[PDB]
RNA sequence: ACCGAACGUGAAGUUAAAGUGCCGGAAUGCACGCUCAUCAGACACCACAAAAGGUGUUAGUUCAUCUAGACAGCCGGCCGAAUGAACUAGCCCUGAAAAUGGAUGGCGCUCAAGCGUGCUACUUAUACUUCACCGUGAUUGCUGUUUUGACGCUUUCACGAGUAGGCAGGCGUGGAGGUCAGUGACGAAGCCUU
RNA sequence: UUGAAAGGGAAGGGCUUGAGAUCAGACUUGGUACCGGGCCAGCAUCGGUUUGGAGCGGCAGGAUAAUGGCGGAGGAAUGUGGCACGGCUUCUGCUGUGUGUUAUAGCCUCUGACGAUACUGCCAGCCUAGACCGAGGACUGCGGUUUUUACCUAGGAUGUUGGCAUAAUGAUCUUAAGUCGCCCGUCUUGAAACACGGACCAAGGA
């Protein structure tokens, strides 16, 4: 009962990239424990959500959310595309996500 | 490169004069059987007056390892293009495959003489039946008797970034 | 207004092609070869091992 | 990229319509449209190609 | 490959560049990282060749005003700082940001002495180099370029080792006592059970 | 289907025979040639650059179906820096009319999805039919070049899973152009 | 399209309801659910029309009693679904058997 | 100015040339070797280095001595098994000296993150494929239902870089003929303004 | 001046999103508790495009794979047992050297009848995960199933449920962050140039 988790832990590393040009409209995510492509369509299709909190209240909460989708894999080590509603500021590289369990296919 | 030891014949194409020319056949060490044909016709302009458009290729088969599991020695015959000239050599290779071996030939002089494989020329493949056939050491060394040798320093490969325990080398 | 893949779409298979029925129908794709257990190589073409 | 073997949105060079904007020729001009339009008479599009014709391509006979 | 509060590294036999690299994406990619014990750090080569490339960087220095060039900083926590900061955008928000979640140390100070250090296999010195290569010590570097406190740091990590080793020793009782009990309680439903389970 | 069975089969017993009878089957050589271009637009010296329009190809990836005979041939080989080319399958040709299959009428580019089109437009070659066009490319018949001409030329995507590491050598150096002659098929599976 | 689901009520407090099949986990375990009558539920059970109907306690509870009177047969079934699920750390759904 | 590829406004996929330790998207990927530099090396154009040398190390070529005991060492013996010479070419080193401090792009890298070679995956251009929308050119049809727009409506396909320059279609300003029996002191014109 | 905001050796710009501010809109000119509608979403099924799976099955070819296993014949050594000499072993994987050819291990070559697998192709074979899109707007066509002048997956997205309409949604402005962005005009082969004109603004100006 300490624990009430049902996501997985995710992180915003990037956008969809060259050296010198940047995609806002793919964000690449690590999620957490994944490290080869393998494993990494476990999750293709899963929802995302950033959540994070803002100055004015809106129907009394400050905490606000974009939620976004895995779309697929990217390079050997287990990241993938997501695509989100909005475009993750670009502040949040680093920042956590949430991986969620569902659209479920267990 | 991934090779394979093909088997090709080819001819010079019949004239009224001569309606049945002679049949030459090649060994040769090729990715496909496109670099085979290519091969096949690079030799004969080296060795023959023939060419493409005055010949024909009547025959491509690989030739598969007779024993693909039997551990033997390889002699290699070589004629290789240096930066200054051109060199005759002798190598010895241990493998189970005659294209394997030939592989490793290939590595070998791209890593030691820094020689292409366009600059390279295999005059013959023998598989050394007797153990005095072989006359280098670096292969000789292992047809001793009841040989056994430990692999000291073994290096473990990770699936994480970080490790909580001190790293260790036995084997 | 829209090109329809024949490859993936089994209507617009059979209305190009009707005989796409009979070759699912007969098995064409896998039809067996009635034929003798025979091996030609065992004399002269052993001139592939050496020569 | 197109290797174009021919200059690209060139116009067929040929009048599609009289210069003139006499409302009478244009009529005529409208009667010998669906004339060459519907009757396969090679005469009315004949017509209707010399009803686009400027004044000195019309030679007075 | 989780997600940490803090990964706390023993920079001890690790090489530098190596090790910097894995640091600086940890960084970048919004992990918190300490190194402790970066005089014990390793760089590839012999000492005299990296001495004479620390001369090599000694030599740099804005001609008009020396007070304007690089500032050479000589203690090994620092050369791990450098080298970590190369491989860092430091010029931008993003990278200065990405510096601040990064400490670095000479020994182990508080609160890291009662922590948990980990390694870095990619990075291992005994792992990486050759057996028969030459290598530095940082730490020996920095004393041969200008750090002063190489001899405080061995003697405050000779005491460190001291208390850590009292420690590890009534841990160690504990654990003995623990797995006797453990054995006690063996044979049991609950460990019968467990075993068909696997634990 | 039962000719191309019979024809294979024909192939094969020859090729047993000629072993058995210490003899050796060549093979017919082949009469029909897919070529693709895989070389921009850019900097192509004149001789080369007519030679690619005359086989239509004016864009990179295109690819269109050739009769080999001396002309041909020696038309390809102007070409072969710039294309890819080999000997197609009959899966191969029957995968690009069914998927990119277009036909030239009032030129203009119609997509082969009904018979009528077909018909309308090659019936007086006795063309009726997707089959009888496949047939018709694959066995290289009296109405090649109609049937052909009439194929507007293929527009292929680029490969899934790449060339090789450097296109612009011949496959018989490492790259892609020239006559790689079997494995057309495979390119051709990448980029269809 | 929905699932029925059932607590059961007294074990977990959640009643009969449905759920999406898309936001379920479907572990392994199963209850023999041919003893229990799910005849009378169908979408028009659930039609929107706080207080909870007396025919919906009742059927609540004569569903119950049969999964209840199942669930005694598998030990630990019971306290199994009293309790809830969560991801701990280190748990990898991809690499999990549910 | 080289390589790739040439450009209407977009979505998705895939690539080219170039890459994948970090800066930087992509492997501290799989593999066979070579190299240790008290000025290593590191990728075409291209931003340098030669002749000549080295018992550094590697691999070759040709001669010669060898269990009828080779070379070395103690006085033929003594352990026993290989040895000598010339030559060839890989990497490394010497040859190798300039002026502000400083550039394989930087960090840094040594069974490499260097050099030669092979393989797998992966990264991504305004390029290629499918689709949407704009325009241009061509194209299908439209009058007993043409019907107050035929200089219009409609079907289909292809194409779109641009200085000098040409042409086309439009936007705006002062004044003039006509028209809106137009707006306006109940506020024209002008001016300021997320 | 007041107010708002930003600010480590310029500032300014484009793209993108966040935050704040402003503006907008369907319960419509809605119709009679209900009918139905608008927007944003979930799920289902479809169609177009596409990327995958440690996928599963069938067929063909080759030296009608080569091997391997089994049988036969021959042979050798990096010679197993045995034997004969030895150095250390209460002969305690004892061991070394000779001999010779399966013995108390085995191996190599040729070969005979079977049986597989690899590789490369084909299947108008099967199962399965995800992403982007939904142009059109009565009917007309081509096909398929025909139980049928009917139905269909077959000339381009529908069904259902939830929430919202003081708002989820969209645009702009300011600003931060990421990334890219040199000063225009000109003559010139070549300009950001350490080439020239340009401090600023209005009106005039070919
Ligand atoms: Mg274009
Ligand atoms: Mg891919
Ligand atoms: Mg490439
Ligand atoms: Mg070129
Ligand atoms: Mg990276
Ligand atoms: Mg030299
Ligand atoms: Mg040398
Ligand atoms: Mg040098
Ligand atoms: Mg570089
Ligand atoms: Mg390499
Ligand atoms: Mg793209
Ligand atoms: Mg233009
Ligand atoms: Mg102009
Ligand atoms: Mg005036
Ligand atoms: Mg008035
Ligand atoms: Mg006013
Ligand atoms: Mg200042
Ligand atoms: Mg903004
Ligand atoms: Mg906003
Ligand atoms: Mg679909
Ligand atoms: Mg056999
Ligand atoms: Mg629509
Ligand atoms: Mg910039
Ligand atoms: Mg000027
Ligand atoms: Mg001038
Ligand atoms: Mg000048
Ligand atoms: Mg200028
Ligand atoms: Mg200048
Ligand atoms: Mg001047
Ligand atoms: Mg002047
Ligand atoms: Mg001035
Ligand atoms: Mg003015």
């Amino acid at each position: 009962a300490e624990s009430h988790r049902l996501y997985v832990k995710g992180k915003h590393i990037s956008y969809q990239r060259s050296k010198s040009v940047t995609n806002p409209n793919v964000s690449l995510i690590q999620i957490e424990g994944v490290a080869s492509p393998k494993d990494a369509k476990f999750y293709l299709g899963k929802r995302i959500a950033y959540v994070y909190r803002a100055p004015k209240e809106i129907r009394g909460s400050k905490i606000r959310v974009i939620w976004g989708k895995v779309t697929r894999t990217h390079g050997n080590n287990g990241l993938v595309r997501a695509n989100f509603k909005k475009n993750l500021p670009p502040k949040t590289f680093g920042a956590s996500v949430r991986i969620m369990l569902y659209p479920s296919n267990i | 490169s991934r090779l394979n030891e093909y088997q090709v014949i080819g001819r010079n194409l019949p004239t009224e004069s001569v309606p049945e020319p002679k049949l030459f056949r090649m060994r040769i060490f090729a990715p496909n059987t496109v670099v085979a044909k290519s091969r096949y016709w690079y030799f004969l302009q080296k060795l023959h007056k023939v060419k493409k458009a005055s010949g024909e290729i009547v025959s491509v088969n690989i030739i598969s390892e007779a024993k693909p599991t039997k551990v033997k020695t390889f002699g290699i015959w070589l004629r290789y293009e240096s930066r200054s000239g051109i060199h005759n050599m002798y190598k010895e290779y241990r493998d189970v495959t005659r294209v394997g071996a030939v592989e490793t030939m290939y590595q070998d002089l791209a890593a030691r003489h820094r020689a292409r494989f366009r600059s390279i020329h295999i005059l013959k493949v023998v598989e050394l039946e007797k153990t005095d056939d072989v006359k280098r050491q670096y292969v000789k060394q292992f047809l001793t008797k009841d040989l056994k040798f430990p692999l000291p320093h073994r290096v473990q490969k990770s699936k994480k970034l970080f490790q909580a325990t001190a790293p260790t080398t036995f084997y | 207004v829209l090109k329809k893949n024949p490859l993936k779409n089994k209507q617009v298979l059979l209305r190009l092609n009707p005989y796409a029925k009979a070759y699912a129908a007969e098995k064409v794709g896998s039809a067996k070869v009635e034929q003798a257990k025979v091996k030609p190589s065992k004399g002269q073409f052993a001139e592939v091992l050496k020569n | 990229g197109r290797d174009h073997t021919s200059k690209q949105h060139v116009r067929s060079g040929h009048r599609t319509a009289p210069k003139s904007d006499n409302v009478y020729l244009q009529l005529l001009v409208k009667l010998y449209s669906f004339l060459a339009r519907r009757t396969d008479a090679p005469f009315n599009k004949v017509i209707l190609k010399s009803l686009f014709l400027s004044k000195i391509n019309r030679p007075p006979v | 490959s989780s997600f940490e509060k803090v990964v706390v590294i023993d920079g001890k036999g690790h090489l530098l560049g190596r090790l910097a690299s894995i640091v600086s994406k940890q960084i970048l990619n919004g992990q918190k990282v300490v190194v402790v014990r970066c005089e014990e750090l390793n760089i590839s080569g012999e000492f005299f060749r990296n001495k004479l490339k620390y001369h090599d960087y000694l030599r740099k220095a804005t001609r008009y005003n020396k007070k304007k060039g690089p500032f050479h900083f000589r203690a090994p926590s620092r050369i791990l700082y450098k080298a970590i900061r190369g491989m860092i955008p430091h010029k931008t928000a993003r990278g200065k940001a990405a510096l601040e979640r990064l400490k670095v140390f000479e020994g182990v100070p508080p609160p890291y002495d009662k922590k948990k250090r980990v390694v870095v296999p990619q990075a291992l010195r005994v792992l990486r180099l050759k057996p028969g290569r030459k290598y530095t010590t940082v730490g020996k570097l920095s004393s041969a370029v200008g750090w002063k406190y190489e001899s405080v740091v061995e003697k405050l990590e000779e005491k460190r080792k001291v208390q850590s080793a009292e420690y590890y020793a009534k841990k160690k009782a504990l654990t003995k006592k623990l797995n006797a009990a453990k054995a006690s309680t063996a044979e049991s439903e609950a460990a019968q059970k467990l075993a068909a389970f696997g634990y | 289907q039962k000719e191309y069975t019979e024809a294979e089969r024909s192939v094969i017993k020859a090729k047993r025979d000629a072993k058995a009878s210490n003899s050796y089957y060549v093979d017919a050589q082949p009469k029909l040639v897919f070529v693709v271009r895989i070389k921009g637009i850019n900097k192509i010296p004149p001789k080369p650059r007519k030679v690619l329009q005359l086989l239509r190809l004016t864009q990179i990836n295109a690819g269109v179906f050739v009769r080999l005979t001396k002309a041909t041939s020696e038309l390809i080989k102007l070409a072969e820096p710039y294309v890819a080319y080999g000997y197609p399958s009959l899966s191969t040709i029957r995968q690009l009319v069914y998927k990119r299959g277009f036909g030239k009428v009032n030129k203009q580019r119609i997509a082969l999805s009904d018979n009528a089109i077909i018909e309308a437009n090659l019936g007086k070659f006795n063309i009726l039919s997707i089959e009888d066009l496949i047939h018709e490319i694959y066995t290289v018949g009296p109405n090649f070049k109609q049937v052909s001409n009439f194929l507007w030329p293929f527009k292929l995507s680029n490969p899934n899973g790449g060339f090789r590491a450097r296109k612009f050598q011949h496959f018989i150096q490492g790259g892609d152009t020239g006559n790689r002659e079997q494995f057309i098929n495979a390119l051709v599976k990448q980029m269809n | 399209n929905t699932l029925l689901v059932s607590g059961p009520f007294k074990v977990n407090g959640v009643p009969l309801r449905r759920v999406n099949a898309r936001y379920v986990i479907a572990t392994s375990t199963k209850v023999n659910v041919s003893g229990v009558d799910v005849s009378k539920f169908n979408v028009e059970y659930f039609a929107r029309e706080k207080e909870i109907k007396a025919e919906r306690v009742a059927d609540q509870k004569s569903v119950d009693a049969a999964l209840l009177s199942e669930i005694k047969k598998t030990p630990l079934l019971k306290q199994y679904l009293a309790a809830s699920f969560s991801l701990k750390n280190g748990d990898r759904p991809h690499l999990l058997k549910f």
